[PDB]
DNA sequence: TCGTCTCAACCGAGACAGCATCGTGTGGTTCCGTCAAG
DNA sequence: CTTGACGGAACCACACGATGCTGTAGCTCGGTTGAGACGA
């Protein structure tokens, strides 16, 4: 029992019990970036991949046409020294050295002992290391970038039917697309006219049977083993041939086949059934007699060559005539070599294939490929050879893991799972062999919407490829720079160069898709991007290539890809989630947890079951009565076999699922009642949910899922104790707590520090914050909540707050969705959002001039300075209104070219004439409120500024403060341990003395830590940071805008309903009931019929119920009743039907208080995903608290005080805010600057510019009978010259005469058309 | 079919070369030194594997591979006709450091888009060096105060040198691998074309107008002739001595009150400096 | 894979046979350049 | 053009121009020198591949920048641009007078009215209020009229509201679905910063409040205005272009 | 459709405005709900199910 | 026995050093615009 | 209404590298085109 869980119970109603406890979020990246970085182990390293096993395939090399090597034992991991709090505020983007030890062995190139120089030392650091944090992210330029898993279709080979308009036929066979890790993309082609074509990605069709002598493969052996094995002989009555039973089946044999020494089997005419066959069987008869007109369909394997005459007879894969059986029959051949196909057998392709173009030479093969790669070059053998090689063979710029060769094993099919890294020709055979065995129908095709089909990477493997990309580049370099170079003569820490593989870092997580910006404005989306499985990327398919194929979900998805979490607009379906309870393999294949099941009894071993033995096992589902024995009740339940639902015995199942929010991902199953829901509205309430915003008072939620706390808990941004203890002092800025003698080592017992996180600013411009949620002089435990960030209240997860909530069309606010407000929204600051909004400034260094923060700007008036101080800046916490100067830049100009007027206004004020005009950024036009901080990078060996210094002694005398405090708290823990260790038996001697002197020790050595922490903390923030090339100074400022409810905000619940409030409609307008509380948000009864969703009526009336019970609590506190009665009521709330009962454990002096004074603001639920809470329940709930059993309450009219003659339904809903504000979307433009191609306005001026009106605004412009505003918004507003300052003269002066003019578009296309020597003349 | 490219052609043409013995190319440096249109010929169209070898080396550049081979045989060719045959040595080392300026001039005038000369390229070209020489030891980003230490350079010095080097990007390749918007429509020009900007200048240029139509002769003569506003050149009252006034001492006098006249009718019309310059 | 490993065993062979044949190990520098 | 810190932004047009200036002079510099056939050959190809560089890209050339992996951009894309092969003014178009916000519902207006914040409507009628202050006689300057309507006046409001009443304005969604997507309304004087609209018009919208951004139009002459209230002012354009059916549906 | 068809645009759109604001108010006075026992379950479903 | 009528792939969109002037920095006087002083 | 003094441009000579040139020699779906097929 958590400490959490005595402030804060949750009233569950899951009927099935819980089997197994949710799993940790984010340990599938934890425990990818621990096998790729390895910094924690021994000194014999895992063998899997990574780093290491990237190192381990390059770094033995051997030079070529000399003699040397080099070994390396392992590599050293680096010491993180910047602080992530001091790196979000500087810019260090967590560097971490990495060295390896190489070891350069030199030979005498003999291939012996001789000569024998070993180098074994520490090379230079190969780049830097990301070093990402405990909560999974890593800091990427002063920015927090994420990675994302790439669901990119699984490595190996697929085989799929994919019907289109470019076969045009019913049956065709798709393209068999090879797909390996990294490189060697090769395609094999089935065409419709019996025969196979290869494909490549510039070259045009090749033959399978020149890709097969290119392998190695002769063509003859190839045609031979490829359609079936059987010989032909010349033996007794002119032919010999061998009967085979197995291709005579389903045959119509039309010719006498009466061998058999006077036994007829099927007579001329007759179909050949099973009593033909069983016949054959029990006959065994080997040797058949055809006549000779059924070898003229046949067609031979290899060449026939006699040795008596010397010449070919017979070519190699070819058909047999009339004329060839009697040149094979006077050749006296013995044994002839040919195949044997069948109308009911598998057709005959790879022969006609084999047979075509003429393919039958090793060097026409070898030309073929070399033309193919290489067109119209020099035709050379070992050029060719060496290219295909590295093609194919070799690893050069290709790398393939293990888990293609493990698809293709599983495909073609093989007891090994383990295959080698390096294709080979075998797998070609293999590969032909299937495509041979679909183009004949037996098995089952491969579906490319499967789950098998769509490997979930993540970044170790692309991080491992760049890196040996990298690395294989660094080699390179190294052995052209270490061609002619000696032993002596050179040195090996300067072969080597550690420059592309840090160009490869650096481009893997700065230039690279996959490693976008992390959506850090809510702590679900810091969840969720994580466990995002995107399709798009390298190696993937992108937006335009989805189709109708990847688009679709197959169900094998069991427990694996949650459809109901994707982002909404250009791109649905190929972009997935994870699952909660889905847990990845070792291969990378995404896998779910499933009971195994007997006949009888029900097992409590959990194995964690793949997708391939899913299509052949019997999977029950876990909804099922049970009579607390492990068996069903029921005779028949909805299970699936075949990869398909249907009905099955209770005896033959041998799985069953685990939980029900095994399917969900994490964004989906925070929506209470998603059984009631539909996926689409519940797929975007969980959107718009990813897509929050945390508000200013953390209300908790009334209708809860029960996973809030779970989601608190695995939240980076949330606080979790370490080891347990009583705390001493709690700050907001930091928490200290003591350590028990339990869980502690000898020396250093009590260090415990959490530097809480203050206001800085996240990615999408929200503000983030810790709020402490515990006292003084309480215990708490191991992975306890000290202090919750945003949108997290006392432990649990709570994103916004509730108000009253009915559903009615009330005056049209709620017109088709919208919402409703009241006064209580903006007099209380229920849902009223704070944005921090950034502002970057640069200070550069300019030829003709230097840049400086000055604070003597020209053209400031007394507003401006009185707001900045003698060095330039704002100070902090000054109220910033809008169109005010915040930064100090002053830039330099010469020979301006002033005009007449703008001197003559200069000597009028009597001003001086300043040539250097002021460049200091603004704020945009909406934005009126107050900075919190501001953050400087100077560079090294610069002059600083003096806010720049005081911003470096703030800081600095609050890490000294902080560092008193810690070493405060640790030398009173000490004194307190010598206190309790004096004390036994003081009234022996020398043991006294020691402790006494160890103490003395302790002391001095954690004051000589703190000196040294306190110098690496002045030598790390005096010193200057890496900053853009040019750059003086660099600052930004944090302006924090205080916004409120303003009319036309977006507001949507938890179900997908989208809405915007109209304007701030007082308490008096809603209608109000019979007890005093009026609602507050009104909302529409759409909803509910329109997207198929009835979860709001249910939540509202769980919300009702559930204020029905806190009103209640709260009299019953204010009614100052004894601790029995608040235990009844404990007891009459927590024994209903669904769920179980905690009561009788907790304590009433404290714990009950604690629970009262915790759950006053309402108490929340516990409701799972699929087997929820029933209706009985809340009709129960519902009909306890003095309230209507079914939402019928009686409310009174407001507005005209007339009686309604219907009852209506209100309660409580909860609801979330958004990102969707008018603030950041509002464009405030009436005139701007022209573009340099046209006379178009953009931005860059301080404005932000128009919308788009390109082809359909104009199209629906034109769509009436007008032609006036069509050349007005085309010649005045746009395009122009002297037109705009005639038509301004004309509306100033007031006289209009509209004169037609000449626009600049013209010009440019007139310009354009000339370029390529167009004549165009006017007429007239 | 056939190989629609150029390179491919190239390479087919020039596979004719020959190679004889360093005695046929010492009579074709001797025939090409009296004048003969055939031993120049020979020299340019047999000597091109040195050519194409020069070339692969300096791959993976701002320029194209046609381009490197045309430096080569432009280096060569200026190599063999001004060459002097006294030396008696192989004129492939002369054609190698022919090709090597040539290409040295390609880098400097084919890659950036500022042009630049022999010397600050040269100086660039040794800085680069010296920081790839300094970072295999330093393992960290090259900052310029340890290339300011180690060459012996101030730290300004430098920093304006490495100032130069711009490295332009492209207009359309974006921040991402999903370029739906370029960076021809997010940056505009410094100078003011803005319609705000031409319409306060015509405004001001009125107001004053009407503001020295509605003084008094003398004043509006002496502030339009002074700073050439109302139709008049770039002369003062030194150039209008002959013109307006005499004495310098009146007329400035006269210019300073007309200025203390017009700042207080802008004062009582509503424009202070705060109004006017934010 | 297969060759690359066995690549890397044999000189791994090597360099155990050199170390334990009279060979010695040259510890340079971590930061030198020639 | 000046970037931050010495730096400077550069098209690819100019790279590609100056590259077939420099293979111009190299052929001027090679032809005055009695060359051969092979050379001249090969700089009459390399010249042709310079200019097929100049006006296409992606076919046969397939040319690199300097650290970089994006080809460069040839006249075509000077005259097309982006998107596939439509022209710059085709694909994108910004318009003056012009800003993009969210909409909300107003049941208190009429048909022939609508809603709009002051913190827009401050500068959508910029042209018509610097006329209407020039010539009423308040202030004939315009740098104190930016000064006035930037620091909150109370009579700015009061000079404002002549041109609020009586002044057609444009809205028109951003995704265009059909030609009812603009239309021709009324102001008036509220608070806050989003616009309210009229409630039976969005189903003609197709435009559900779902928070979307919506961008808004002033013309700038009066005959404009006039034909606006012409052809899309909500009293004229109430069938629909489909069938017999009003585009202004009731809800539910 | 239909008085839009026989009284033109004028009437019609002041016709518009007075029918939207009678039906706002009737629908802020009106008091319907969907609720729990909004949606009826017959009890032969299940019997047609088995 | 040959001209014309389909027919399936092909392609593309939404280094180093030296030589001969050279161009604005760097004052150099000089003219100009202004500041006291009667 | 007169007089004499200092700070800021204004071409211009001097000039310090600095421009400029030169020699060493080892996804679906529509327009294009080559190829088989049939009758006068
Ligand atoms: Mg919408």
């Amino acid at each position: 029992y958590s400490y959490t869980e005595k402030k804060r119970i949750r009233k569950d109603f899951s009927k099935l019990p819980d089997v197994m406890d949710v799993p940790y979020l984010l340990a599938i990246q934890l425990d990818s970036y621990r096998e790729f970085l390895q910094a924690g182990a021994t000194k014999e390293q895992f063998r899997d991949v990574g780093l290491h096993a990237a190192f381990k395939s390059v770094f033995p090399i051997i030079s070529y046409s000399g003699n040397a090597a080099l070994e390396y034992v392992g590599y050293r991991l680096g010491e993180p020294a910047f602080d992530v709090k001091e790196c979000v505020l500087r810019g260090v983007t967590f560097a971490v050295p990495l060295r390896v030890k190489v070891r350069l062995i030199i030979f005498d190139r003999e291939s012996s002992n001789k000569a024998i120089k070993d180098i074994k030392e520490q090379e230079v650091y190969m780049g830097e290391i990301p070093l990402m944090t405990e909560n999974g992210t890593f800091i990427i330029n002063g920015t927090e970038r994420v990675i994302v898993s790439q669901l990119h279709r699984s490595p190996g080979v697929f085989f799929d039917h994919d019907r289109g308009k470019t076969h045009s036929s019913g049956k065709l066979l798709y393209s068999a697309r090879i797909i390996p890790y990294r490189g060697s993309w090769l395609d094999f082609e089935f065409d419709p006219k019996d025969c196979v074509f290869v494909r490549i990605d510039r070259r045009r069709k090749l033959p399978a049977s020149v890709l097969l002598r290119a392998l190695g493969y002769s063509t003859e052996e190839i045609l031979n083993a490829f359609y079936a094995t059987n010989v032909f002989h010349i033996k007794g009555e002119t032919l010999n041939l061998e009967l085979v039973p197995q291709r005579l089946r389903g045959e119509v044999a039309s010719i006498d086949i009466k061998d058999g020494s006077g036994k007829v089997i099927v007579e001329q005419g007759r179909r050949i059934t099973a009593r033909h066959i069983n016949q054959l069987e029990k006959a065994g008869v080997s040797q058949l007699e055809v006549p000779f007109d059924y070898l003229i369909g046949r067609t031979i394997a290899k060449a026939i060559v006699h040795p008596a005459t010397g010449e070919i007879i017979a070519e190699c894969n070819t058909e047999l005539t009339l004329d060839l059986l009697a040149k094979v029959a006077k050749a006296q051949v013995v044994r002839i070599e040919t195949l044997y196909t069948n109308d009911i057998d598998c057709g005959p392709f790879i022969s006609d294939t084999l047979k075509i173009d003429n393919t039958s030479n090793q060097l026409e093969a070898l030309v073929e490929i070399y033309r193919m790669m290489r067109p119209g070059e020099p035709p050379t053998k070992e050029a060719a050879e060496t290219l295909f090689g590295n093609l194919f063979f070799s690893a050069e710029r290709y790398d393939l893991s293990a888990v293609g060769r493990m698809k293709f094993n599983r495909r073609i099919g093989r007891t090994e799972i383990e295959g080698p890294g390096v294709l080979s020709k075998e797998d070609i055979i293999d590969v032909l062999k299937t495509l041979v065995d679909i183009r004949n129908g037996k098995g089952i095709v491969d579906d490319i919407d499967h789950l098998g089909n769509r490997r979930v990477r993540c970044v170790g493997e692309m991080a491992e490829n760049q890196f040996r990309v990298g690395l294989v580049r660094v080699e390179r370099a190294v052995k052209e720079r270490l061609s002619m170079a000696e032993s002596e003569g050179l040195m090996p820490q300067d072969l080597i160069n550690a420059k592309p593989v840090a160009a490869a870092i650096k481009e893997f997580f700065g230039s690279s898709q996959l490693s976008q910006f992390m959506d850090q404005n809510n702590p679900l989306s810091e969840i969720t991007h994580k466990r995002r499985v995107s399709a798009l990327g390298p190696g993937g398919l992108t937006r335009e290539r989805a189709g109708f194929e990847v688009r679709d979900v197959h169900p094998t998805h069991y427990g694996r890809v949650c459809p109901i979490e994707t982002p909404e607009g250009p791109n649905i379906g190929l972009i997935n989630s994870l699952a909660t309870y889905a847990r990845t393999n070792k291969y990378g294949f995404l896998e779910s947890p499933y009971r195994v099941v007997k006949d009888s009894l029900v097992t409590d071993e959990i194995v964690f079951l793949s997708a391939i033995e899913e299509a052949d096992h019997v999977i029950a589902q876990a909804s099922a009565t049970l009579n607390e024995k492990g068996q069903l009740v029921d005779e028949l339940v909805a299970v699936r076999h075949l990869n398909e639902f249907t009905v099955k015995a209770p005896e033959d199942v041998t799985l069953m699922d685990v939980s029900p929010k095994q399917v969900v991902s994490v964004a989906a199953s925070l929506i209470p009642f998603l059984e009631h829901d539909d996926a689409n509205r519940a797929l975007m309430g969980s959107n718009m949910q990813r897509q929050a915003v945390p508000t200013l008072r953390a209300d908790k939620p009334l209708v809860g899922t029960g996973m809030e706390r779970n989601v608190a808990r695995d939240s980076g941004v949330c606080v979790v104790a370490r080891r347990g203890g009583v705390i001493d002092s709690v700050d907001a800025s930091r928490v200290v707590v003591r350590v028990a003698d339990d869980e502690v080592e000898t020396g250093e017992a009590g260090v415990d520090i959490y530097n809480l996180t203050k206001y800085t600013r996240s990615n999408q411009n929200t503000c983030i914050n810790q709020r402490p949620l515990v006292s003084k002089g309480d215990v708490v435990a191991r992975g306890d909540i000290l202090a919750d960030g945003p949108s997290t209240d006392m432990g649990e997860l709570a994103l916004g707050q509730n108000m009253r909530v009915a559903f009615m069309p009330w005056n049209g606010f709620n017109f088709e969705d919208s919402i409703c407000l009241s006064e209580r929204v903006v007099q209380e600051d229920r849902f009223t959002t704070i944005h921090i909004q950034e502002l970057t400034c640069v200070a550069r260094d300019t030829k003709l001039g230097p840049e400086e923060i000055t604070a003597d700007i020209p053209n400031v008036g007394e507003a401006a300075l009185n707001k900045l101080d003698e060095a330039g800046i704002v100070y902090v916490g000054a109220e910033v209104q809008a169109g005010d100067i915040l930064v100090g830049k002053v830039t330099p100009k010469g020979e301006t070219q002033l005009t007449p007027e703008e001197k003559l206004l200069r000597a009028i004020f009597g001003e001086k004439a300043s040539d250097v005009k002021d460049t200091s950024l603004r704020v945009p036009t909406g934005t009126k409120g107050t900075v919190i901080d501001v953050q400087v990078f100077t560079r090294d060996g610069v002059e600083r500024d003096s806010r720049a210094l005081s911003i470096e002694k703030m800081q600095l005398d609050q890490i000294r403060k902080d560092l008193n405090e810690e070493f405060r708290i640790v030398e009173g823990a000490t004194f307190e341990r010598l206190r309790a260790a004096l004390v036994g038996a003081k009234a022996a001697d020398d043991a006294l003395n020691e402790q006494l002197e160890k103490a003395q020790a302790y002391i001095s050595d954690r004051r000589q830590l703190l000196d040294d922490k306190f110098e690496d903390k002045k030598r790390k923030l005096q010193q200057g940071d890496d900053l853009a090339p040019g750059v003086l100074k660099i600052v930004k400022v944090y302006l924090a805008i205080k916004r409120r409810i303003q009319p036309g905000d977006k507001m949507a619940g938890r179900h997908g309903n989208k809405g915007v409030v109209s304007v701030i409609m007082p308490v008096e307008d809603m209608p109000h009931d019979a007890n005093g509380t009026p609602v507050d948000i009104v909302l529409n009864p759409l909803g509910v019929p329109s997207r198929m969703n009835v979860g709001q009526i249910l939540e509202t009336h769980l919300g009702l119920a559930a204020k029905g019970l806190g009103e209640k609590i709260n009299r019953m506190l204010e009614e100052q009743r004894k601790v029995a009665e608040l235990r009844k009521f404990l007891h009459e709330i927590y024994n209903e039907i669904g769920g179980r009962e905690e009561n009788l454990d907790e304590l009433g002096d404290n714990e009950i208080l604690a629970l009262a004074k915790n759950l006053r603001g309402g108490v929340p639920m516990a409701t799972p995903v699929f087997d929820g809470a029933k209706e009985r329940e809340i009709k129960a709930m519902l009909k306890l608290a003095d309230l209507p059993e079914s939402g019928q309450m009686r409310l009174f009219d407001g507005r005209t005080g007339n009686q309604f003659e219907r009852p209506t339904t209100v309660g409580y809903m909860y609801m979330l805010k958004l990102n969707h504000l008018v603030d950041d979307k509002m464009h405030a433009r009436s005139t701007g600057s022209y573009s340099l191609v046209t006379q178009q306005p953009l931005g860059g001026k301080a404005q932000f510019g128009g919308q788009r009106f390109g082809e359909m605004e104009v199209w629906a412009l034109e769509a009436y009978g007008a032609a006036y505003t069509l050349q007005e918004m085309l010649t005045v507003k746009s395009d122009d010259v002297n037109g705009r300052t005639k038509m301004y003269k004309n509306i100033v002066d007031g006289d209009h005469r509209m004169e037609a003019g000449m626009p600049e578009s013209f010009n440019v296309l007139i310009k354009e058309i000339r370029s390529l020597g167009i004549d165009i003349e006017l007429e007239t | 079919t056939r190989a629609l490219d150029a390179t491919q052609l190239y390479l087919n043409e020039i596979g004719f070369s020959p190679l004889l013995t360093p005695e046929e190319e010492v009579h074709f440096a001797r025939l090409a030194q009296k004048g003969d249109p055939a031993g120049r010929k020979r020299m340019i169209e047999s000597n091109l594997r040195l050519v194409v070898k020069i070339a692969r080396r300096y791959v993976n550049r701002g320029l194209s591979l046609l381009d490197l081979i045309e430096e080569g045989n432009l280096g060569l060719i200026r190599a063999v006709e001004k060459f002097d045959p006294e030396r008696g040595f192989r004129f492939s080392t002369y054609a190698t450091w022919w090709i090597r300026q040539t290409i040295e001039r390609a880098i400097m005038n084919q890659t950036r888009t500022i042009r630049l000369p022999i010397h600050v390229v040269k100086e660039l070209n040794v800085y680069l060096r010296a920081a790839r020489e300094l970072t295999h030891k330093l393992d960290h980003e090259p900052s310029p105060e340890e290339i300011a230490n180690l060459l012996e350079k101030p730290v300004a010095e430098v920093k304006r040198m490495l100032g130069l080097n711009e490295r332009v990007t492209s207009v359309d390749v974006s921040l991402g691998p999903d370029s739906d918007k370029t960076l021809l429509d997010t940056l505009t020009d410094d100078r003011p074309t803005d319609p705000c900007e031409l319409l306060q200048d015509d405004d001001l240029s009125e107001s004053i107008d009407q503001w020295l139509t509605e003084l008094t002769d003398k004043q509006r003569e002496v502030v339009i002739r002074r700073f050439g506003l109302r139709g008049h050149e770039s002369s003062t009252l030194e150039e209008v001595g002959q013109e307006i006034g005499l004495t310098r001492e009146r007329v400035r006098q006269i210019q300073v009150e007309a200025l203390k006249r017009l700042r207080e009718i802008l004062e009582k019309n509503g424009l202070s400096s705060d109004a006017l310059f934010q | 894979v297969e060759a690359k490993q066995k690549e890397r065993d044999a000189l791994a062979k090597a360099m155990e046979e050199f170390l334990s044949r009279g060979g010695k190990v040259q510890e340079i520098e971590p930061n030198v350049v020639a | 053009v000046p970037l931050d810190g010495g730096r400077f932004a550069t098209s690819d047009l100019n790279d590609l121009y100056r590259r077939v200036i420099n293979r111009n002079n190299r052929l001027k510099r090679l032809l005055d020198l009695a060359a051969p056939d092979i050379i001249v050959r090969n700089e009459k190809r390399m010249l042709q591949e310079a200019v097929d560089a100049l006006l296409d890209n992606g076919r046969r050339g397939r040319a690199i920048t300097g650290s970089n992996k994006r080809p460069l951009k040839s006249l075509a894309d000077m005259i097309k641009g982006k998107q596939g092969r439509f022209r710059q003014n085709l694909l994108g178009k910004r318009v003056d007078y012009s800003g993009r916000s969210v909409i909300t519902v107003g049941p208190t207006l009429r048909l022939h009215q609508c809603g709009l914040p002051k913190k827009m409507a401050l500068e959508l009628f910029k042209p018509f209020i610097f006329g209407k202050l020039e010539g009423r006689g308040m202030a004939t300057t315009i740098k104190a009229a930016k000064k006035m309507v930037e620091r909150e006046l109370p009579e700015v409001w009061d000079v404002l509201a002549e041109v609020i009443r009586e002044h057609p304005v444009l809205l028109n969604r951003a995704p265009t679905l059909h030609r009812l997507g603009i239309q021709a309304f009324e102001p008036v004087l509220i608070e806050g910063k989003a616009i309210q609209l009229h409630p039976l018009v969005c189903a003609a919208y197709n435009a559900d409040f779902d928070g979307d951004q919506m961008a808004v139009h002033v013309p700038l002459t009066l005959e404009a205005q006039l034909e606006a209230r012409a052809l899309m002012m909500s009293t004229n354009n109430i069938l629909s272009p489909a069938n017999g059916e009003p585009i202004i549906v009731p809800s539910q | 459709n239909h008085c839009y068809r026989v009284v033109g645009l004028k009437d019609t759109v002041i016709f518009a405005d007075q029918l939207m604001y009678t039906g706002f108010a009737y629908s802020t006075i009106s008091g319907v709900s969907i609720g729990v026992n909004d949606f009826v379950i017959p009890d032969e479903k299940a019997r047609i199910i088995n």
